[PDB]
RNA sequence: UAUUAUUUAUUUUAAAA
RNA sequence: UUUAAAA
């Protein structure tokens, strides 16, 4: 069965009962059905973050005529720290605007390629009460890895940072943006935004490298 | 209609000249002629109608409730409906999450100016119907929802707790500062305000940037505008469409609240 | 003993009505006919197995029942002489005969019992024959039964659905095509009721010979 | 600046027939289109008026789409690449179609064996590409037959696309017309306009083969005045729509004129502006002459 | 994936029309032989109409009333169409037009129209209330599809028993069905619907048309009336416009098969209960004195 | 509101009207010329109704031509601020509307010559902003003036109304507190012929009053098609 | 403030109000038609018999009132009668007094206020107008629907103001409209505020008395002087509350049994006392039936009471209440309730008194009755709320919902009790079964037995 | 290369000699 | 919260 009795609840857990450095961890190559594999872990703070990400393409799509090719990402929900499908959708199509830029799409003519992402685990350990914005930069770089991985032609590496709900993500070594989300946030900062983003960008602009050149 | 990439080529050169040379020919900061209705919809507290120069025309119905905000976290929700689109499609559901966060109660709308007692408060519904689109409408929709919100009417509260009781005829008016959406389409090395139609297929970004209490508020996004030629774009080119929404958002605001 | 009727329904190429205690089960089968394109088997015969229960909608329950159906008419068949034809096989479950929450083998074994005498009534060309039982073994005295009633499933221990496959005048088994248990046992009670169930689903096929061959024959010349 | 007109209170601000109706009782007549036979009597299909042409008894709906007719200097964009033949699109209730055997080909015919037929079309005529044709035979539903057999047909470039009613088309001996300030003008009588840089061909054909004419690349360098003039004809043809004024060559050359009191076209868009102009040319020359 | 019918056949077809021929051998204002069969458990009925067959299932559970009526029980049906009835029907196709306007006719006959006593099906006000299920499957398709699905509910509806509940002041217990009998639904009155196909070479109206009838058609108006000389309801769409004559005709020579259909339905199930009683004689309860 | 008189001995319904006065109608032609070739604004009483009318055109896909007559498709989007309270989109709420799409299809294409636009389709798109009883005949209302706007051949016209039964008395164009309170037939009589091409009856009406119904319900249905047709005279001869 | 003509003499407008229901809004527009051919329904008229229209049957309408009316001392003289809601709901049996009223006018704006308080009041003013002949006539002005008598509302202006003011508007058009025949119109209204305000309205000055006043005029004022006529339940106690009370001796528990032959007194029987103790009143018993086990608390012996001594059963108690009343006075139960407060005064039986503070176990179950025809409206298919006397004389009126409540008249019918809250008046149950018609032997038999728990089923299978 | 073509056929001018 | 007997 599926579901089960709609008359129960879930569980509350009542709040009135008992009471500088970002981690990460990088992996590639461990799916056997896609092309290219992703695995990106990052724990600051209280909030811990574990995503998967996979690439199948590219795929010849019969009867197609298309000059370039056609990214295809979606975000899945998985386990922890569920979000509303709406907000999932409006991070897909921020992110397909940024690989369109990146992915070499001349080269892939009457073809597709169907990126995979899943929010496996998305913990958060705050003391007592978007959210998204914090994920947004490390999917950047789980999909750009799984798009090495996959044999696709990426002009130059992409990744981003947060700045307190703003998120950037540069090309070029931060010489040119590809991509812009903030929400929430204060007036009148944007330089400091810039900036702090940019070398957390340069981090991982170069931490990707190095798993890709071993193993 | 489509474009070949013979007339492509062609406006992308004049486009991106320094003298930006437009379809039309207007200015990078001029709109197009607008019409808005208000005060249509007797079943609902606001009603708007706004017809582009394209014929894109939206309609926005705004009904409420009477919810404990204790209990009920948001106080304002979006419903759009595009026309000729599923429900769950992608593009339906990116603009209802897009307009749900600057109309957030708290956020881009207080959700003071909407309280009734210490518990109770009202929840706004602001149900849109995309009759007609031929570019991104977030931007269409949002002046939408402006002259709906800004002729909104909303029954006046009568007033131990118990529960709430309002007047049979008076009401008063939604007196609430409603955020604006403009959309920004890069061409190269120019930024252009309100791009049209054929424009929008042309461009390299595009640049999503709202303004609420007379300032820039969040969200602000850099959505591309058609998969063909995504650019990259200079930070100072985001700095000047940024700053260049600054110059012109009062003329909006000014042509916008004489309703 | 079990009631069986053939040819029953008129916009089908073969349909049949298995009973056996309270299940009741009406099957058709229509083929070959032309396939779908997602549906097309380039070198033999595709089927297109479809069982519905009594209440409600088809749930998942009903699609691991279209599983386990179709792995038992799947090799009973000879697809390879039908290449590129479709063969729609839909079981009708007309009452449940037991209780649908907790146990379903009384309707599986009736649907194999149904669709192998619709597919017989059709003229798809059959590799053999086959034949299906229920078998139960009850709590208190470990004693197998067969063919247990819908009371005897709630005191039951374990349950078991076993299909055969018989040829040369139902008296070789020729394989075992479904035994799906479920509940308690060891070792020693599945070769038990599998030795029980042999001559008991081998008595089945010589009466469903007999049915078959009582409606078949005033039909030919 | 934005021009928001605003409204508050409301949801917004010969012989005429209706269809049922009876025309006529005369069952000596040749029933048209909006027109239908029933009892030995005649009935109207549509809202209109009714015309009379020696025994054609017809009634002219108010709103219709374009009619394609035989021999009609039309400009389509290519829709699909069908199997011996393209879909384009006229504007019309049905696309037309334009066979293999009626263009002027490449290299003459098909270079074969090799590829299939549609395959081999796609190299130079692909979809969305604008061209002009001329309707060569219709159809027994109505459907176009377009003809690309000389060189005044050719595929469309450096300019730019413009849409107006196919009522608002002026009959005339030319279809095209060169303009004042380098600007050739294609008014296609199905509606579609296609305002370019006058070339070398009908600069030099109208004053007194092979796959240069399907090459989409564009004219190296245009001047950024010529341009910018293609803006305000663009700006007047449409704004001559809005008035429902028939566009004819002098209206054209007319209303470029008078919109030189505008300075920039950036304030050509506004209804009063567009208003003006069309009046401007309604009272100066039908009332004049 | 659909029927063919050859040139000569709907020529011949409709000719025998023109002259008050049938393939069948029926009349024009003949409805076909209905057959009344119930099953073992309660609620379990197929019906059988020439070749046509369709089999009901009658089912219930506690389920939340509509917040707009809180004293009424819920009623649902579904008739989706398998390929068990021709291999024409796709398998899933829920949203046909044939599986809507079907479901849509026997809702409205039976919920809507006060066939069904939604009130007595109500529990506790507001949060328990009988949500009385209707299953149709269709087995065989030789046309009259709603017609016979409509006899196949009601003669369901008024065969199938709910479980008892005793009212002990707030609480409230349903007695399983081995201990009590089950109690039976309350059917106001009794729905039957009949299909008119219309054809024209001076119109000619045929009921409950077969399947090759029905493709041949060029009109379809269906009526749902009860020995209470009332219109439940009425469809009709589009088709060979009619006017009012022509309907009063129809539903006058429909009730004239409503009456009679509706006396066989509740001659079979006094039979069918008297079956399943046989030692009822003995355990009265009730009795008279003397 | 409350507890109302529907029919008082004084010939006077709830909201005014008299048993044989229709709810005023205010029809509008072409108000979407760039959005659609035909275009409604039904405003029927309180209900408010936009028809559009897009073809004939080319199908989208091959998979929906017939080489014989036009295809006619009929989608009704009845929005969620038609009522007083907001209604959210129900499961069971979509058989409704299929029901009513599929009845207005095979109404429309037997009086709109389809033979005349063969290997073209004609998609008919609606939105109700507002209902107040008597949904179903202004929807036929809208289709009939949208589908003249754009020039579609048509025999005759369409019209809509629906009538109520109170007691003994019927009541021309019912409203939703009526619809609530008696049983409602709607009508779809073509042009000023008294032949249906609708007759939707979904509550119980005794079989002798089902006659007198239907003929005030036709005669009410030609006064409708009179506001229709003088609404396209104006629209005619004013442009 | 939006008006549109229409047809001849037709218009139309917006009524837009809100409604508070449950602590929620709700906005509700409605099409408000205004017309010009309704008539005044006086004989004596001869400018609106030429704008009449027959009705749905094709039948002209009936001229009423008199063309000879009463004529009393100058300056009323001839006059006719106009009445307000407060008169219709007081004195509406001095109405159908034989030798009172005889032309009388009762506007729209007044019938729909006594409905919505009274229907089965409503009922009997109807019946006033439909049984009009020689010696009484009855007409209802639809004031509120013609456009010479409908009156917009005022900023701020109150609910109760404006109908007051429309009251006085078709007096003020009624006077105008009669002067051609020498009729004046008097207005009967006990709000001495309104008729302040209309001697304030010099524009059309009318004739307002009060009901005594009016009375006084008559020609047998001495004979018909004598006929003149002149809530929330407290919450339940908290389950520690009646822990403590119960604990510290303030609190007692038993068993309600009520009385008898009246509805309205209880006793309980508590071990402290010889005789139980009594529980009278509506507010004391707080939503009991007869059986609950209860909670009770003693009141002072400055509200002790004696064993009543009058007759009393829900269907003889207000009986022009309606059933969704939640949070209109007869004169016979003011002669009868008033009459045995004398009892209680001057008693020797004055035992101890309590009330119910706490419900410990409801006593419910399927009870058996019949639908009060005061509350049904018989042509109605919608839903409405109807009254249901129960059997059991101790137990009091329940409030369903139903849609057949047409159908279910005359039958004697099961239900079931669901809720009754401090709010409600009355408690809410609903429709189970219905058993047949009343008097009926195979009904009567069975409703019996449902009323006893009665086990009439038959034996079961296991039995064989 | 429409007196050409589409194969489980999207052709929508197959008529004349 | 109607004693007793036979029903
Ligand atoms: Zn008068």
């Amino acid at each position: 069965r599926l579901l089960g009795p709609a008359a129960a609840k879930p569980m509350a857990f009542s709040n009135t009962t008992t009471h500088s450095e970002q981690e990460l961890s990088l992996h590639t190559g461990f799916i056997e059905n896609c092309n290219g594999s992703a695995l990106v872990e990052a724990r600051s703070l209280g909030h811990q973050t574990s995503l998967i990400t996979a690439v199948y393409g590219p795929r010849s799509i019969r009867g197609s005529f298309t000059s370039q090719g056609t990214i295809s990402i979606q975000l899945k929900n998985g386990l922890l720290e569920k979000y509303n499908t709406n907000e999932l959708k409006e991070v897909s199509s921020f992110l397909m605007g940024i690989f369109n830029s990146v992915v070499n799409l001349s080269r892939y003519p009457k073809s597709g390629i169907d990126i995979f992402v899943y929010l496996t685990y998305d913990k958060d350990l705050t003391n007592n009460p978007s959210q998204i914005s914090s994920l947004i930069p490390h999917c950047i770089t789980s999909i750009t890895l799984a798009l090495a991985d996959a044999g696709i032609e990426l002009v130059d590496m992409a990744g981003a940072g947060e700045a307190n709900g703003t998120v950037v993500s540069f090309i070029k070594n931060g010489e040119e943006i590809v991509g812009f989300w903030k929400d929430d946030g204060d007036d009148e900062d944007l330089l400091e935004c810039l900036d702090r983003c940019k070398e957390q960008y340069n981090r991982y602009r170069d931490l990707m490298i190095s798993c890709l050149m071993n193993q | 209609m489509s474009l070949s990439v013979a007339e492509k080529s062609y406006l992308y050169d004049s486009l991106a000249s320094t003298p930006s040379i437009r379809p039309d020919g207007r200015l990078p900061h001029q709109f197009r002629p607008i019409e808005i209705f208000t005060d249509f919809l007797p079943s609902s507290n606001g009603s708007s109608r706004i017809i582009a120069s394209d014929g894109s025309e939206c309609i926005v119905s705004i009904k409420s409730k009477v919810v404990d905000h204790h209990v009920e976290n948001e106080l304002l929700q979006v419903d759009v409906d595009i026309a000729g689109q599923r429900d769950d499609a992608l593009v339906v559901e990116t603009i209802t999450s897009l307009l749900n966060k600057v109309l957030k109660s708290g956020s881009g709308v207080d959700s003071s100016k909407l309280q009734l007692t210490k518990k109770y408060s009202f929840k706004i519904f602001v149900d849109v119907l995309v009759i007609s689109s031929h570019s991104h409408p977030v931007s269409l929709i949002s002046f939408a929802i402006y002259s709906a919100l800004n002729s909104t009417y909303l029954p006046k509260l009568i007033s131990v707790e118990e529960l709430p009781t309002f007047h049979d005829y008076d009401m008063v008016k939604l007196d609430i500062n409603p955020p604006l959406v403009f959309i920004l389409a890069v061409v190269g090395n120019n930024m252009l305000l309100d791009p049209a139609a054929n424009e929008s297929e042309v461009a390299n970004n595009g640049l999503i940037i709202s303004w609420s209490n007379g300032k820039i508020t969040s969200p602000i996004r850099s959505v591309a505008l058609n998969d063909s030629n995504v650019k990259s774009f200079k930070p100072h080119l985001l700095k000047q469409g940024l700053a260049m929404v600054e110059k012109y958002a009062p003329d909006v605001v000014r042509s916008l609240e004489n309703l | 003993s079990v009631q069986a009727e053939i040819g029953i329904l008129d916009h089908v190429d073969g349909s049949s009505e298995f009973v056996s205690q309270d299940t009741k089960v009406i099957c058709s089968v229509t083929g070959p006919i032309e396939p779908k394109a997602r549906q097309e088997l380039p070198t033999q015969l595709a089927l297109e197995i479809i069982v519905r229960p009594a209440k409600g909608v088809a749930t998942t329950r009903e699609k691991v029942l279209e599983d386990k159906l179709r792995a038992v008419l799947t090799p009973l068949i000879t697809r390879h002489c039908y290449p590129r034809q479709l063969c729609q096989i839909t079981c009708q479950i007309l009452e449940s005969g037991e209780d649908e929450a907790e146990f379903s083998l009384r309707e599986l074994s009736c649907c194999i019992n149904a669709a192998f005498l619709a597919l017989v009534d059709a003229g798809i060309a059959l590799n053999s024959m086959c034949a299906s039982i229920p078998i139960a073994i009850i709590k208190d005295t470990s004693d197998i039964i067969v063919d247990p009633t819908a009371e005897q499933l709630k005191i039951s221990l374990s349950v078991h659905t076993l299909a055969l496959e018989f040829v040369n005048g139902g008296k070789v088994v020729k394989n075992v095509l479904l035994l799906d248990s479920n509940g308690d046992f060891n070792e020693d009670q599945l070769f038990s009721l599998l030795e029980l169930g042999e001559q008991k689903c081998q008595e089945l096929v010589t009466n469903i010979r007999r049915i078959i061959q009582d409606n078949i024959s005033p039909r030919l010349v | 600046v934005i021009t928001i007109t605003k409204r508050n209170g409301a949801f917004q601000n010969s012989q005429i027939v209706t269809p049922g109706e009876l025309v006529t009782d005369d069952p000596i007549w040749m029933r048209g289109h909006g027109t239908y036979f029933l009892d030995n009597m005649t009935y109207s299909s549509v809202a209109g008026t009714v015309s009379r042409v020696n025994r054609l008894l017809s009634v002219i709906p108010l709103k219709g789409r374009y009619a394609p007719e035989t021999g009609d200097h039309v400009v389509g964009r290519i829709a699909e690449v069908g199997n011996k033949r393209w879909k384009v699109d006229i504007g019309g209730k049905q696309h037309a179609v334009l066979m293999l055997g009626s263009v002027n080909l490449p290299g003459g015919i098909l270079r074969r064996k090799s590829e299939s037929d549609e395959l081999q079309m796609r190299s130079f005529l692909k979809e969305g590409d604008l061209l002009n044709a001329e309707v060569q035979s219709l159809f027994q539903d109505g459907s176009a037959s377009l003809h690309t057999r000389s060189l005044k047909y050719g595929k469309l470039r450096n300019g730019m696309f413009c849409q107006v009613p196919s009522s608002l088309i002026v009959r005339a001996k030319n279809h095209t017309h060169n303009l004042p300030g380098n600007i050739t003008v294609v008014l296609g009588v199905n509606g579609y306009i296609w305002l370019r840089k006058t070339s070398q061909m009908d600069l030099a054909r109208d004053t007194p083969s092979s796959w240069q004419i399907y090459s989409d690349e564009n004219d190296p360098s245009i001047s950024n005045n010529i341009r910018q003039a293609i803006c305000r004809y663009a700006n007047v043809i449409k704004a001559l729509a809005f008035c429902e004024i028939g566009i004819t060559q002098q209206r054209i050359v007319s209303a470029y004129e008078a919109s030189m009191v505008y300075s920039n076209v950036g304030e050509l868009i506004e209804k009063n502006v567009m208003e003006s102009i069309g009046s401007d040319i309604l009272t100066a020359e039908k009332m004049r002459g | 994936k659909d029927i063919e019918i050859s040139a000569s056949e709907s020529k011949f077809i409709l000719e025998a029309l023109r002259q008050n021929y049938r393939l069948d051998g029926r009349s024009f204002d003949q409805f076909r032989d209905v057959e009344i069969t119930f099953g073992k458990e309660f609620g379990d009925v197929s019906v059988k109409m020439g070749n046509t067959k369709v089999h009901c299932r009658i089912s219930c559970q506690i389920a939340q009333p509509y917040e707009d009526r809180p004293f009424e029980g819920l009623f649902v049906i579904s008739t989706e169409i398998s390929p068990m009835a021709g291999s024409q029907f796709e398998n899933g196709n829920i949203t046909g037009e044939d599986e809507v306007l079907c479901s849509r006719i026997i809702e409205k006959s039976v919920r809507r129209s006060g066939a069904l006593d939604v009130e007595g099906l109500c529990i506790v006000a507001g949060s328990k209330c009988w949500a009385v299920r209707a299953d149709v499957h269709f087995l065989d398709c030789d046309g009259g599809f709603i017609d016979a699905s409509c006899i196949a509910v009601m003669a369901g509806l008024m065969h199938f028993k709910k479980p008892d509940i005793t009212v002990h002041g707030e609480q409230i217990i349903v007695h399983p069905v081995n201990e009590r009998e089950p109690v039976p639904l309350g059917i106001l009155h009794i729905p039957i619907c009949v299909t008119f196909s219309f054809f024209n070479p001076s119109e000619i109206s045929i009921i409950d048309a077969t399947l090759k009838e029905e493709l041949l058609r060029d009109g379809v108006l269906t009526v749902t009336l009860n020995k209470n000389r009332e219109v439940v309801q009425v469809s009709k769409a589009g088709g060979l416009p009619m006017d009012a004559l022509t309907l009063m005709k129809c539903c006058h020579e429909a009730y004239s098969i409503i009456e009679k259909i509706t006396d066989q339905i509740l001659q079979l199930l006094k039979e069918d209960s008297e079956k399943r009683n046989k030692y009822a004689a003995m355990l009265t309860s009730e009795n008279a004195r003397e | 509101m409350s507890r109302l008189e529907i029919y008082s001995p004084e010939g006077l319904r709830l909201d005014g009207r008299r048993w044989n006065e229709l709810r005023r109608f205010e029809s509008s032609i072409n108000t979407h010329p760039h959005a659609a070739d035909g275009s409604s604004y039904m405003e029927q009483g309180n209900n408010k109704i936009i028809t559009l009318v897009k073809g004939p055109k080319e199908p989208r896909l091959k998979s929906q031509m017939d080489t014989s007559k036009a295809l006619l498709n009929v989608s009704v989007n009845i929005t969620k601020f038609s009522k007083f309270e907001r209604s959210k989109s129900s499961h069971k709420n979509e058989r409704r509307v299929l029901e009513i799409q599929t009845s207005l299809v095979r109404m429309f294409e037997k009086n709109v010559m389809l033979n005349i636009y063969p290997r073209t389709v004609i998609d008919i798109e609606i939105h109700v902003l507002e209902q107040d009883g008597g949904i179903m005949g202004s929807l036929i209302n809208g289709i009939t003036l949208a589908l003249i706007d754009a020039g579609i051949s048509m025999f005759d016209y369409i019209s809509g109304i629906s009538v109520g039964l109170y007691d003994t008395t019927p009541l021309l164009d019912t409203n939703s507190l009526e619809e609530n309170a008696m049983s409602t037939v709607t009508l779809g009589v073509v042009g000023k012929s008294e032949k249906l091409s609708l007759l939707l009856v979904e509550d119980k009406i005794p079989l002798d009053r089902l006659e007198n119904v239907l003929a005030i319900g036709i005669a009410g249905a030609h006064r409708v098609r009179d506001l229709m047709d003088e609404e396209l005279r104006k629209h005619a001869q004013k442009r | 403030p939006r008006r549109k003509r229409l047809a001849d003499g037709l218009s139309v407008t917006q009524k837009v109000f809100v409604r508070s229901r449950n602590g929620g809004a709700t906005k509700i527009v409605r099409e408000h038609y205004l017309r010009s051919d309704i008539p005044c329904l006086s004989r004596s008229c001869t400018k609106c018999p030429q704008i009449v229209v027959p009705d749905a049957q094709n039948e002209l309408p009936k001229f009423i009132l008199s063309d000879s009316p009463l004529e009393l001392s100058a300056p009323i003289g001839k006059h006719y009668v106009v009445l307000d809601t407060n008169v219709v709901l007081q004195a509406i049996d001095l109405l159908e007094n034989p030798n009172c009223f005889f032309d009388v006018i009762v506007p729209q704006i007044v019938l729909d206020e006594v409905r919505n308080k009274s229907y089965p009041v409503y009922t009997r003013l109807r019946t006033l107008c439909r049984d009009s002949d020689d010696h009484k006539r009855f007409i209802v002005f639809h004031n509120e629907f013609s456009e010479h008598t409908f009156v917009e509302r005022l900023p701020n202006e109150t609910i109760n103001d404006r109908n007051n003011r429309a009251i006085r508007k078709t007096c003020q058009w009624y006077s105008e409209h009669l002067k051609p025949y020498d009729i004046n119109v008097v207005l009967v209204t006990n709000d001495r505020l309104n008729r302040e305000a209309a001697t304030k309205e010099v524009e059309s000055n009318i004739i307002t008395k009060s009901l005594v006043q009016y009375i006084e005029l008559l020609p047998n004022a001495d004979d018909i002087r004598d006929s003149i006529p002149q809530f929330t339940f407290p919450e339940y106690y908290s389950t520690a509350r009646v822990m403590g009370g119960l604990k510290n001796g303030v609190l007692y528990q038993g068993n309600i049994q009520i009385s008898e032959y009246n509805f309205l007194e209880g006793s309980v029987s508590l071990p402290r006392f010889s005789k139980p103790v009594l529980i009278v009143g509506q507010k004391n018993l707080n939503r009991a039936f007869n059986g609950d086990q209860v909670i009770v608390e003693l009141l002072p012996q400055s509200e002790w009471k004696a064993p009543s001594s009058i007759v009393l059963d829900s269907e003889h108690f207000d009986v022009n209440d309606n059933p969704d009343i939640e949070a209109v006075i007869s004169d016979k139960q003011r002669r009868l309730l008033a009459k045995d407060a004398m009892i209680a005064q001057r008693s020797k039986k004055i035992q101890p008194t309590a009330k119910v503070v706490y419900i410990q176990r409801r006593s419910w179950r399927q009870y058996v009755g019949q639908l009060a025809p005061s509350s049904v409206d018989p042509q109605s298919s919608s839903t409405q709320n109807v009254f249901v006397i129960l059997m059991d004389k101790c137990l009091p009126k329940v409030r369903i919902r139903t849609r057949r409540a047409a159908e279910l008249l005359d039958k004697r019918i099961v239900i079931s009790i669901d809720s009754w809250p401090t709010t409600h008046k009355y408690p809410l149950g609903h429709f189970v079964r219905d058993l047949g018609t009343i008097e009926s032997a195979q009904a009567e038999t069975e409703a019996l037995l449902l009323e006893h728990d009665v086990e009439y089923r038959p034996f079961s299978k296991k039995v064989l």
